[PDB]
RNA sequence: UGUGGUGGCGAUAGCGAGAAGGAUACACCUGUUCCCAUGCCGAACACAGAAGUUAAGCUUCUUAGCGCCGAUUGUAGUGAAGGGUUUCCCUUUGUGAGAGUAGGACGUCGCCACGC
RNA sequence: GCGGUCGCCUCCUAAAAGGUAACGGAGGCGCCCAAAGGUUCCCUCAGAAUGGUUGGAAAUCAUUCGAAGAGUGUAAAGGCA
RNA sequence: UGAUGGAGGUAGAGCACUGUUUGGACUAGGGGCCCAUCGGGUUACCGAAUUCAGAUAAACUCCGAAUGCCAUUCAUUUAU
C-alpha cells in the first residue's frame, strides 16, 4: 500500500522534502505549504511527478 | 397556558397544605419529557428511522436525534456508531402544551380503557408511561403510518418521593385506575 | 524443542547523579521509561521521559504530597 | 430555538363536536374559520370526538341511550323492534 | 494414580520452591487436630489416603476438615532421556508445608475415637506430628 | 435530580489553566469573578500570596447593572491603581470563563489604560 | 470581629450523620429583545433583570460510625563472628520491620476588600 | 547426526544502583494514521439497582450508587481521571 | 572508616489489585422433578447480590528491613 514519496517546490524547482501516504486513501497529489530553503520564504510543495 | 396558571392558584397551596412546607421553593416542579423512537431495525433497512423522524417531527415542535450504539452485540447485528434511536427533550411552555394535549386528546383515545397504570413508581419521582400504538394523536395520518409501534414518555418532576408525584399528577389530570 | 530464548538489550535506566552534587547545565539525572517522578524547578522532560538540569546547579529530591517524587535544581 | 430546522407550529384553538373546549394550541393547520381574541388568534380546526368527560373516567355512567350510529346500526334496525 | 483434589491452571511449569520456617496458624474450626512439625511436600496421594484413614473411624456424624491443598506442580522428565532440553511435562499436584501448620481437624465425636483416627492419618504422612486440642480462646463456646 | 453547583465547575477550570503559568514573581495575576450582581478582580503576587490592588463592581462607583459598563469601570480603577505602584506586564487569569462579554469588557478596558499584554 | 475573594502545608484537612442562618455578600429564581448558543432542547453555555425563598448550594456548631496519622514493646528476617547435620538448624554480637495496639485527630498559617 | 535456533522489543529468573548465563519460563516484530499529527476550546468511563411499547440475559431511555473495577492503532511492562 | 541527605521494591510479613482456594450464613432464582395438565417453589446443589471466619504465590501487592551502590569546598588515618 504505502509509498515512501518525495515533495517539489512549485516555484524554485527542487526536490526538498521526503515523507509518506497511502496509495489507496489519497488517490491524487499531495499538497502542504512548507518552507524552501532556496528561497526563505513559505512556498506550496506539490508531490514529484 | 393552563398548567402554570393551575400551579400558581391551587397546587403550590394544597402542596402546602398536605405536605406542610416551610418554604414555597420546597414544592417539586416538573423539568423534562424525553421521548425515544427505539426501533432497532434500520441496521436491516435504514428507512425506519426515515419516517419515525416524520412522526416525531409533528407529535413535539422540535426534531430528533439519532441515537449511536456505544456496544457491539452480535445476535442483533450490532457495532460501534450504529443509527438505532431518536431522543426529543422538551424545556419551557412546550411542556404544558404538549402535557395539555396528553391529559385532554391522547389518553382517553386508547383501546382497553384505563388511563394511567398506577405502578411506574422508580421511588425518586419518574413515571415512564410507555404507549402502545401511533394513531392516538389527531395528527395523525392513516394515508402515511404503516407500523403499529409506540413512543416513550419520561416525565421527571424534583420530587422526593412518590406520594408528592401521585398529588401532582392527580392535580394534572392524569387518569389513573 | 523449545521455542524460548529472546531478550532485549539492557537499557540502563536508573539516577545518573546523586543528591548534593554540583551539576551543569543540560545534563541526565534519572532516565525512565513512563513517568514515575515528575520534574519541578529548572528540571525539563525530553521526549522519552527524562530528566534535564536546565541552569548549573545542585539536585535535590522532593515529594508531592503522598504518591509521586520531584527533582528540582537550585543554584548557589 | 435552531433556525429554519424546526417543523411548524401555529397555536390552534380546540373545538369539539360536543360543548365545544376552546383553550390550547397546536401545531397543524387548515382552513381558518374563527380566529378568537380570547385565544390564539389562529385556526379552530383541531375539533376533536373527545370532550375527555365523554369518557366514563370523569362525569360518571352516562351510556344508555347513547345513539352513535354504528351502536344504532344494529339497535335502530331492530332496535325499534327491541324497544 | 488416585489425585482427588487439582487446580485450573494459569501457569504450567513453576520454580522448586525453598522453603525454611513458619509459626502460628493455629486451630479455628474443629476441635482436635495434627501438627506437622518437620516440613516436606506432601502429595495429592497422602491426602486421600489420610481422608479415608479419618471417615473409616467417623462413623454417623463428626465433622472431617482438610486444610492444605495441593496448589504447585511438580515435572518429570522420561528415562533414557539425556540432560538438554526443556522441562518435562508436569505430572503430579504437590503442596508444601512447613513446621507449625496443622493438617486436619477434627469435631463432633470425644477423645478416643479422635486420637485412634488420627493415629490412622499420621501413619500416611512423611512428616512427624503431634495432636492438638483447640486448647484455650478468650470464649471457647 | 441534583442541580449541579457553578463553582466547582469554575475552579476546576482554574485548576485545568492555572497548571501552565501563574508566574507571579514581578509579572502578577489579574482576577475575573463573575456573581449574578457583581465583577471583581485582584493583583497577586506568588509565593507571598499577598495582593497588590484591586477593585469591585458594587462598592465604590458604579454606572448601570450587571453591564459591561461596570466592568470597564473596574478594568479603569484597576488600571489606574496598579500604575500608581509601577506594574506593566500582568498576566491573566481566564477564570473558568470564555471571551464574550462581562470580561472582555474587563479585559481590552484594562489594555488601554496603562497595562500591556 | 461576620462574609466574600484568594494561597501554601502529606485527608490529623476527608466521608457519613445532626442542628442553626440571610445586616452586607453569595446562591436559587424571572426572561430572552441584543453579543452568543444547542449535532434537538436558554438544562448548561451567553446576555438582559430582581416578585420571593433560606428548601438546596454556601457558612458556623456537635459527633470518633467508615477512612487517615499513629509511639513504646515482642517476634520473624539479617550484616559481621562461630559450631553441628550439611537437605537444614543453633549460639554470641549490631541492627530491626509487617501485623496487632495504647493514643492524636471533626484543621493550621497568610493577604485584600466590604458591611458592622 | 536427525530436529530446533541465528537481527530487534517487553516481563521473570536477576540476590531491591547498573550489569549478569543455560537446547531456562512466557509473548510480539520486518507496520500503520493526511489525521489516530500541531494548537485552542469543551467534556469524564466500566458496571449495578429500579420503571418503560415492540423488546428478548444482553440495543435507545430515565434517576441513583459508582476512584477507575474502563480506554490508550498494535505484545508486555511502566504511566495517564 | 565516621557523620548527613537521597535513589530502589529483594528477605520477611505476603489479606487492599489480579490468579488459586477452604467451611458457615443467604436468595434474586435456577431444579431431573414437585404439590401441577394461583400460591406453597417438600428435598436438593446452591454461582452471582452479598458477608463472616481460615489459607497461598518467580512472572500478585495496601506495606517494607539488614547490606551494598552514588554523592559531599565535612572529619581522622593512610598513599594512592
Ligand atoms: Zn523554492
Amino acid at each position: 500500500m504505502r509509498v515512501n514519496i518525495t515533495l517539489e517546490c512549485t516555484s524554485c524547482k527542487e526536490r526538498n522534502y521526503l515523507t509518506n501516504k497511502n496509495k489507496r486513501n489519497n488517490p491524487d497529489r499531495l499538497e502542504k505549504q512548507k518552507y524552501c530553503p532556496r528561497e526563505r520564504k513559505v512556498t506550496l510543495h506539490r508531490e514529484t511527478k | 397556558n393552563r398548567l402554570k396558571e393551575k400551579y400558581i392558584k391551587e397546587v403550590t397551596p394544597s402542596l402546602v397544605e398536605k405536605f406542610n412546607y416551610s418554604s414555597v421553593m420546597q414544592t417539586p416542579k416538573v423539568d423534562k419529557i424525553v421521548i425515544n423512537m427505539g426501533v432497532g431495525d434500520a441496521v436491516s433497512n435504514a428507512k425506519n428511522l426515515d419516517k419515525a423522524v416524520e412522526e416525531l417531527a409533528l407529535i413535539t415542535g422540535q426534531k430528533p436525534l439519532i441515537t449511536k450504539a456505544k456496544k457491539s452485540i452480535a445476535g442483533f447485528r450490532l457495532r460501534e456508531g450504529m443509527p438505532i434511536g431518536a431522543k426529543v427533550t422538551l424545556r419551557g411552555e412546550r411542556m404544558y402544551e404538549f402535557l395539555d394535549k396528553l391529559v385532554t386528546v391522547s389518553l382517553p383515545r386508547v383501546r382497553d380503557f384505563h388511563g394511567v397504570s398506577k405502578k411506574a413508581f422508580d421511588g425518586r419521582g419518574n413515571y415512564t408511561l410507555g404507549i402502545k400504538e401511533q394513531l392516538i394523536f389527531p395528527e395523525v395520518d392513516y394515508d402515511l403510518v404503516d407500523k403499529v409501534r409506540g413512543m416513550d414518555i419520561v416525565i421527571v418532576t424534583t420530587a422526593n418521593t412518590d406520594e408528592e408525584s401521585r398529588e401532582l399528577l392527580a392535580q394534572l389530570g392524569m387518569p389513573f385506575q | 524443542s523449545t521455542s524460548n530464548g529472546r531478550d532485549s538489550e539492557s537499557k540502563r535506566l536508573g539516577a545518573k547523579s546523586a543528591d548534593g552534587q554540583t551539576v551543569t547545565g543540560g545534563s541526565i539525572l534519572y532516565r525512565q521509561r513512563g513517568t514515575k517522578i515528575y520534574p519541578g524547578v529548572n528540571v525539563g522532560i525530553g521526549g522519552d521521559d527524562t530528566l534535564f538540569a536546565k541552569v548549573d546547579g545542585v539536585v535535590r529530591f522532593e515529594r508531592k504530597g503522598r504518591d509521586k517524587k520531584q527533582v528540582s535544581v537550585y543554584p548557589v | 430555538m435552531k433556525q429554519d430546522i424546526h417543523p411548524n407550529y401555529q397555536p390552534v384553538v380546540f373545538m369539539d363536536s360536543t360543548t365545544g373546549f376552546k383553550f390550547l394550541s397546536g401545531s397543524t393547520k387548515g382552513s381558518s374559520e374563527t380566529v378568537e381574541w380570547e385565544d390564539g388568534n389562529t385556526y379552530p380546526l383541531l375539533r376533536v370526538e373527545v370532550t375527555s368527560d365523554s369518557h366514563p373516567f370523569y362525569t360518571g355512567r352516562q351510556k344508555f341511550t347513547q345513539a352513535d350510529g354504528r351502536v344504532d346500526r344494529f339497535n335502530k334496525k331492530y332496535g325499534l323492534k327491541d324497544e | 494414580m488416585l489425585v482427588p483434589k487439582r487446580v485450573k491452571h494459569r501457569r504450567e511449569f513453576r520454580g522448586k520452591m525453598r522453603g525454611e520456617a513458619k509459626g502460628g496458624k493455629e486451630v479455628a474450626f474443629g476441635e482436635w487436630g495434627l501438627q506437622a512439625t518437620e516440613s516436606h511436600w506432601i502429595t495429592n496421594r497422602q491426602i486421600e489416603a489420610a481422608r479415608i484413614a479419618m471417615t473409616r473411624y467417623m462413623k454417623r456424624g463428626g465433622k472431617v476438615w482438610i486444610k492444605i491443598f495441593p496448589h504447585k506442580s511438580y515435572t518429570s522428565k522420561a528415562i533414557g532421556v539425556r540432560m538438554g532440553k526443556g522441562k518435562g511435562a508436569p505430572e503430579g499436584w504437590v503442596s508444601p508445608v512447613k513446621r507449625g501448620k496443622i493438617m486436619f481437624e477434627i469435631a463432633g465425636v470425644p477423645e478416643e475415637v479422635a486420637r485412634e483416627a488420627l493415629r490412622l492419618a499420621s501413619h500416611k504422612l512423611p512428616v512427624k506430628t503431634k495432636i492438638v486440642k483447640r486448647e484455650e480462646m478468650g470464649g471457647e463456646s | 435530580i441534583t442541580k449541579p453547583d457553578k463553582n466547582k465547575t469554575r475552579q476546576k477550570r482554574h485548576r485545568r489553566v492555572r497548571n501552565k503559568i501563574s508566574g507571579t514573581a514581578e509579572c502578577p495575576r489579574l482576577n475575573i469573578f463573575r456573581s449574578n450582581k457583581n465583577i471583581y478582580a485582584q493583583v497577586i503576587d506568588d509565593v507571598a500570596g499577598v495582593t497588590l490592588a484591586s477593585a469591585s463592581a458594587l462598592d465604590k462607583e458604579i454606572s448601570g447593572g450587571t453591564k459591561t459598563e461596570t466592568a470597564a469601570a473596574v478594568g479603569k480603577l484597576v488600571a489606574e491603581r496598579a500604575a500608581e505602584k509601577g506594574i506593566k506586564k500582568v498576566v491573566f487569569d481566564r477564570g473558568g470563563y470564555l471571551y464574550h462579554g462581562r470580561v472582555q469588557a474587563l479585559a481590552e478596558a484594562a489594555r488601554e489604560n496603562g497595562l500591556e499584554f
